[PDB]
């Protein structure tokens, strides 16, 4: 709720960052395989921006990228849920 | 010193070794550990990555795999095991600290492996002093001649390296299964032998370090 | 696998110069290239990370260039301390890969070598061997031709010479001559010479030592 | 509902997944060709992700492909509004 | 219609040998090829899938290298029973194409 | 064996000729069956693929579509029409069984097809035992001879397969629109003859298998 669905996405966003490095490192061609990087592409993923910067090629990879948009997008679809009440109850009162 | 690995190892052809690189400092849990392979007279060849802590290893696709990555997760030391070796194998061995980040900050000094199957042999230092009537310019010049050991390689210091302002060592050249190099230090006229001088020639392979003062001719 | 292509391999230079070595990868990486130096003998060493950025406690000559397929490494100014090879290495795909490697040499001007002769020790004679060695210490160009000499009579055997590769504090070259005989073929001969024609001397620097 | 929802969502990555092959194999160029990936993809689609991997190019690919949106966006805009339900229940109470 | 584009066209090698088969595609198709040994008067028979992955029966000389553009067949050691033709397909993009074929002798 | 074609078809030019691939083991619902044609000398040609179970099949692009695909569900076998032939259409061709996931796992073992006006002929198989004065050797070397068959090939085995040790098959000549090749084995000059050796020489064009035993010369 208030910050709560918010702390939730934010361990999927680090360990879907630590594992998606994991996972790619070993497959050739992998792009998603600094900690830096991994972890901006797990927020292009929460949220489902698909700017088309990373993304997972090994199996597992995709399994972990599959989590965060569950994980997140549901996290997201709360966050977002809760960002636009107290905003628009701040302007509307 | 951070990564910190064996001097040189000898491995009979055909047999195994194992590799150590152990590591001061922080020991992070998103640390990784890699070992890159430079061969005489090449470039830097890598073979490979470990994570420690989690514990996977991944290995270079396009080299005959010949070795496995291990780690002590509570000792800092990280391992690595070169299985039935020819002397195409024959290299220095460097482990490195990535942090993740996609850069090698810290490296090791580096193992230096030879494949062969001859005897380990200590070095035999002579020292090199001047000639009875060499005329004495403003610098002097004098040495230590390491002479007839194996495997590979010798650290050479002057003064146990409280002197290393003038030094040159030789590249060692190879005679019958047994190795050859010098060195050079100079210093003022003025001070030696009224300021003592001494190389110490360490020699990982065989674990011997050596000591020899280069005194004038009695 | 990325290939990383360092042109030139070797690069000459002029003390105080600009030097710029390219890299050139076999597609695009964007920025995550990194570049390290190795001297002779020593570990390599990071010098820029992410083809630009600098590290804390490396000289500010060294300044990081270039991004997408070309790269470079470059050093406003130069001095000795800097001979040495350069690799550059990308961590934008796996497997993280390499260059081929650039070595660096300096033209300085033309130094004569310093020559020393040293009679094999006493310590080594009292085993079964007295070998002579005779040092040529800073001279540049590199190339020089020692000479060995017995009474005056040229010697061609038992000769183990090796040069240094350039140094790094003064940019010249060094080099060594094992004399291998035996103790009981020193004592029957008299006079030993170390005979050195270099480019700076049209007369040849001559060195030697008599036992007796 | 409970795993209502759910259950719909996968009957249509998979139909997605299995169509999409049967409709883009004969077209020259199409990505979208083996069975693992074409599942992938239709994940890719259900999820709003626009990653950039695959994408039909026959009609019909992009037939099935709409299905898979209108069929996943509506599964996945009731599964996620299904697992925000429980897990906040869960860690509000 | 994907060009796979092997040199050299024969190979040469002394037994017991490493032996590389150099695969180049005409475009990114990223891992997806596949090879495939014909000896004479055989059918054909995978080898590696997915440019990496060894098959269940093949001999552990046979190594799968490469990814990209640029691929790699490798046999780590030959022995007089690896004499064939060598074939690579990429699955990448329809429609599915071949090799024009290495052949090894010794 | 799982896919599994006839032998050779024998194709008068610009008729028509239907080829068989009847696949034992699995059935799956998503696999595919493609077809691979090799010109003599050259490399693979893929033809087309066919999912058998839902109906459709995917033709090369590139090449003069002759030919056409089908299927029989629940008979696990499926076909592939060549209509109207050249001679620039003979050679051998394979099924192969995909997945579905880009590899061609299972291969059949190959219909070779030759479009000629000619007639076909059974073979003439001679056995070829030493000479009655020939020094044995350790080992001993004896053949048997196929003449005058059409169209090829022809399966040449040695005691039906037991005796595969020191086997040459050799490639068939043309003459005159009729074929010959040769066989070759090899055993120790103990054994034989007090083992009997026989070579058997199928020829799936005609639909004719013959036994020959190498006996010596009575």
């Amino acid at each position: 709720a208030a910050g709560a669905a918010t702390v939730l996405l934010v361990i999927v966003l680090l360990a879907g960052s630590y594992l998606a490095v994991l996972a790619e490192r070993g497959a050739p061609g992998a792009q998603l395989i600094t900690y830096p990087r991994a972890l901006w592409w797990s927020v292009e993923t929460a949220t489902t921006v698909g700017y088309g910067d990373l993304y997972p090629v090994t199996l597992w990879g995709r399994l972990v990228a599959v989590v965060v948009m569950v994980a997140g997008i549901t996290s997201f679809g709360l966050v977002t849920a809760a960002l636009a009440t107290w905003f628009v109850g701040r302007e509307q009162e | 010193v951070q990564l910190q690995q064996p001097g040189a190892e000898l491995v009979k052809p055909g047999a195994s070794v194992k590799l150590s690189c152990k590591a001061s400092g922080y020991t992070f849990t998103s640390d990784w550990i890699h070992w890159v392979k430079q061969r005489p007279g090449h470039g830097l060849e890598w073979i490979g990555e470990i994570i420690p802590s989690y514990g996977r290893a991944n290995y270079n696709e396009k080299i005959q795999k010949k070795a496995t990555l291990t780690a002590d997760k509570s000792s800092s030391t990280a391992f690595m095991q070169l299985s039935s070796l020819t002397s195409e194998d024959s290299a220095v061995y460097y482990c490195a600290r990535e942090r993740g980040d996609g850069y090698f900050a810290v490296w090791g000094a580096g193992t230096t492996v030879t494949v062969s199957s001859a005897k380990t042999t200590p070095p035999s230092v002579y020292p090199l002093a001047p000639g009875s009537a060499a005329q004495t310019n403003s610098m002097v010049t004098l040495g230590c001649l390491v002479k007839g050991y194996f495997p590979e390689p010798v650290t050479v210091t002057w003064n146990s390296g409280s002197l290393s302002s003038g030094v040159h060592t030789f590249p060692a050249v190879l005679q019958s299964d047994l190795y050859t190099l010098s060195s050079s230090v100079t210093v003022p006229s003025s001070s030696w032998p009224s300021e003592t001088v001494t190389c110490n020639v360490a020699h990982p392979a065989s674990s011997t370090k050596v000591d020899k003062k280069i005194v004038p001719r009695d | 696998d990325i290939l990383l292509t360092q042109s030139p391999a070797i690069l000459s230079v002029s003390p105080g110069e600009r030097v710029s070595f390219s890299c050139r990868a076999s597609q695009s990486i964007g920025t995550d290239i990194h570049w390290y130096q190795q001297r002779t003998n020593g570990s390599p060493r990071l010098l820029i990370k992410y083809a630009s950025e600098s590290i804390s406690g490396i000289p500010s000559r060294f300044s990081g260039s270039g991004s997408g397929t070309d790269f470079t490494l470059s050093i406003n100014s130069v001095e000795s301390e800097d001979i040495a090879n350069y690799y550059c290495q990308q961590s934008n795909r796996w497997p993280f890969t390499f260059g081929s490697g650039t070595k660096l040499e300096i033209k300085r001007a033309d130094a004569a070598p310093t020559v020393s002769i040293f009679p094999p020790s006493s310590e080594q004679l009292t085993s079964g061997g007295a070998s002579v060695v005779c040092f040529l210490n800073n001279f540049y160009p590199k190339d020089i031709n020692v000479k060995w000499k017995i009474d005056g009579s040229e010697r061609q055997n038992g000769v183990l010479n090796s040069w240094t590769d350039q140094d790094s504090k003064d940019s010249t070259y060094s080099m060594s001559s094992t004399l291998t005989l035996t103790k009981d073929e020193y004592e029957r001969h008299n006079s030993y010479t170390c005979e050195a024609t270099h480019k700076t001397s049209t007369s040849p620097i001559v060195k030697s030592f008599n036992r007796n």
